């Protein structure tokens, strides 16, 4: 899909809860989990616009109080083709 | 009043709004006679001899004194012809 | 009073145990209008984007926390300056209440279909027809 | 499309207007109409997430003023393999 | 013969009166009488749009007073192929 | 006879009394008894118009205070061939 | 005995108490138990008029405080032949 | 056994709680579960008179606070031979 | 596992939402959905006691405010063999 | 078992204490330890839902006062297949 | 099932009540009853952790007020292989 | 019968008085006498539930003032299949 | 009242409460 | 290891907690469990001095509050060759 | 374009918004995203001085309220040859 969902969290227990509630909710594919350093983990899902909005609204409510917490929940429905270069395609 | 037999229903989508939602039926004194339409106060099946009231009486029989009706089916005759 | 390993629900540990406390029964602890009035609402996006009906579940709505495609993100991108108020409009609708002269009156006699209760028909010169 | 849209109504007239508006609004397949009992009739649609969001909204707006009304309008973006067995596959 | 009229009523006695008023009012075919449950009975008719309008308007006035009365009177002039599948095809 | 007399009641005890009164009061055939749901039970009779009028009147006074009472008592002297199909043709 | 005694109740637990109380109270035969829907259950007994009068009075007093209670108690000493076709001949 | 124990409950979830408690407490046999309609479900258990008194008490307490709750609880130490024909013999 | 979890709800939409949340939250198999009548639908899951405790907690919270809501949520960690005959083994 | 228990702690000594506690306390398998960054270390332990609760509670208490302490203790009774790719399969 | 639940009581009347309650409450297997001496009787029941938490709580509540009462009620979710040599395999 | 009666007493003298009173006062069979240690004896009986209740009520009255006394008198109307392993089948 | 073996040991017996 | 770690406990349940804590916390080997009589149950371990010290402290803390409690917790760093005859060589 | 616009942000969710906001706002090419470490992520764009300026203002405004925020927003109208070697270049 073209939409991007991002759930930054302070810790990987909050990020794992977020990825579980984002994937389970809608047909969004978990394209990456990034250790941004400093303790910030960003779980990135890519799917159709509605699926990403439904998924990112579930992940956020789920990880809001897991561990340290949620830092950011952001949706970008189409992303400049140049930004697609700096976005993960499959999770490590 | 006139004894008449229902032949068919009549539908007019572009009808004055004062005719409400009341059904209309193509009655006739005998088959091959001049066809007329009567607002059906008493529900009537096609082929049944009915009794129809004309001026003024029809307006009140089918709704109110103002209802746009000069013919209304006041009843179904129990035995005819 | 039961010593040993505890599987009893807690707030330090987070996950499925916390959900629905006080609704569920059979647990070891227990045993031992949809759409907002139409007149009131004025949806931002009409049509299939109408948010008037409370549509529960995994819908495409976004809550408080979500930041993204709409709002400051769409409105900030391009600079803009609005410099004037709406100026009076010249249109048929606006001219509905234009000051009009007094209606022509008819003093004609004899049958002429001289109706005075209808719409203002006029005849050459501005007379009443 | 795997999403489920469901409109529960009191009566079948509201349900058939809900099912027409939902099918009319989007490319969603009507998979069932269920006489729940108690005078509740849940019409179930299935389609791509966005289609089901556009469909359910149209059906809810269409049926609220038809008959006794609407009890619920819900979307499930991905339904678990288990909930497929309690879901009608094609309508009756 | 592609238009649908439906008159839901609370009880069979109002609905039989509705179906009698509808079929007599216009050239429509009572395609079903459906016990929805909870005491709702829906008489559905299928005929041309003007015929369906006349039948449903006359049937609605007829059943308003009989018994517990009318719940709904609806005309769906064009029926989506998908909604046709949840619709009774002959009265049984 | 073609006339129909339908007495709906909130329970089977009121309907059995209504049926007894209708059949005893005039020459009508108890063509059917139907359980609509919600407690509604409609006893339908068929006979000539006068017989049906007398029968429905007797049934109504008889069942009004029996049990939860009468919902409707209706007479249709001539039922359409189309509504003949949704009517029971023999009691069970 | 050809009289009919009928006790409608709101639930089967009230109706079975009523059936037991009726057969034990007087010389009456439990011809049937019918689920009317809406929670209504009718127990039909049949015996001599005095037997049925005593059974229906005994079954009413017995079932009134069991569960939701009694909706109707009714006796019909002679039943028209027509009403017999809607009556349950044997309990099963 | 000769005794009957009936726990009528509003909803099936309270009825399965009642059934689990009774059959566990004393030596009784779930002989039927009946959907009486209107949300009423009656669980009938047959056992020895002492066994059916202990099962019904257990079931009534258990199902009281489960779901909508308990409509009625009843013990019929012996049922007239005639009420045996309206009674369920094995559960469905 | 032999544990039972049961979420009764008013309507099919609340129950289907409850079955999605229950199945997704924990390792439970959905053994049946039962229309109890009177507007009630039961959704029954069977799993190990910890998985069924977690499933019925997830379903109850998700369907509490979907449609008319949740009548009951109940865990029976072991069911008497007798209650197994009144439980649905596989769903429709 | 497919449940996931994760404990996040500030420092590796607290996490090793938590992992030993969890594996010893219940039937769970240590699947990995991840260095998140910023001094966060997450110990992941799979197993049956009931077993994974005991472990995460035992391991949470063990690291509560070791070193910097505990950031998060969390349980996910079922994990979506998409989140499996991000989770560590065996400990390194 | 490798978790161990164990209720010590003063007497075999308090212990047999506890064993019955524990075994009835969950899928646990009574592995032994030991006469510790001094009027102490330990009833040990194996099973999955969730089932042993249900069963031990049921046993404790049940035998607390039977006879002399409950000395202790303990759960061990996993037991070292060494301690498995001092634990009863089956009841003798 | 499957019901179990158990009278625990301090000493075999109170136990034999109670054992004789239980088997002389009801149709129960002495299935065993167990020395629990610590100066506790249990006399276990088995019969139908009413018989066991009368037997245990009679025995508890007989031994309350015989010797050291009565610790417990308990009735378990149905014992789980697993508890039947730790229960004596015949005395000596 | 109803005399019998059920009358005996009113407050001592525990377990299997019967119907009220 | 010739050190011995003895934890005597009132009851077997305080003694099985002690054995579990002891064997889990050190490279000790449960060598036996003794029912001393009067209630006392002595769990004995054999290991090195530091291992035995760690195991016994853990066991004492663990079983201190389980049941009746801890009678004694003793460590004998080297046991005389004569005492070996009175010590269990393997758990029986 | 030789001007460089750089937006440092605390996190990657704040940085993808700014890379997306800068690229969409003006004719700048996203040369790279660099993870500084410590939670710092820098998105670098290259364009004409006028285009880099609009883009940096747009990126600075966008990401300021996404996640932790903006650390630095800066424009270098001419970048020296030596600094080009420390600057990410390819749209990797």
């Amino acid at each position: 899909g073209i939409a991007l969902g991002m759930i930054e969290t302070r810790g990987l227990v909050p990020a794992i809860e977020a990825a579980d509630a984002m994937t389970k909710a809608a047909e969004v594919r978990l394209v990456g989990r990034q250790f941004v350093g400093g303790g910030y983990v960003t779980v990135l899902v890519r799917g159709e616009t509605g699926a990403v909005n439904a998924a990112v609204r579930a992940g956020a409510d789920a990880c809001e109080r897991v561990g340290d917490g949620l830092v950011a929940a952001h949706i970008i429905a189409r992303v400049h083709s140049e930004v697609e270069n700096i976005l993960p395609k499959a999770p490590q | 009043m006139k004894i008449m037999q229902v032949e068919k229903t009549l539908v007019s989508t572009n009808r004055i709004a004062d005719m409400g939602h009341k059904p209309l039926l193509v009655v006739w004194e005998k088959p091959g006679a001049p066809r007329q339409v009567a607002v059906d106060a008493i529900g009537c099946i096609p082929g049944d001899w009915v009794l129809c009231v004309g001026s003024s009486a029809a307006r009140e029989a089918a709704g109110s004194k103002s209802y746009p009706s000069d013919l209304t089916i006041i009843g179904i005759i129990d035995q005819w012809n | 009073r039961i010593t040993g390993n505890d599987i009893a629900p807690s707030g330090r540990i987070t996950g499925p145990g916390m959900l629905a406390t006080g609704l569920i029964t059979g647990t070891p602890e227990f045993r031992h209008l949809v759409c907002a009035p139409r007149s009131d609402q004025m949806d931002r996006v009409s049509g299939e984007g109408k948010e008037r009906c409370h549509i529960t579940g995994d819908d495409w709505s976004v809550n408080k926390h979500i930041t993204g495609t709409a709002g400051q993100w769409a409105s900030g991108r391009n600079p803009s300056m609005r410099g004037n108020a709406r100026v009076v409009e010249t249109s048929a609708f606006a001219n509905r209440n234009v000051p009009k002269p007094e209606k022509p009156g008819s003093k004609i006699t004899g049958s002429s279909g001289n109706d005075t209760q209808g719409s203002l028909i006029t005849y050459s010169g501005g007379a009443r027809g």
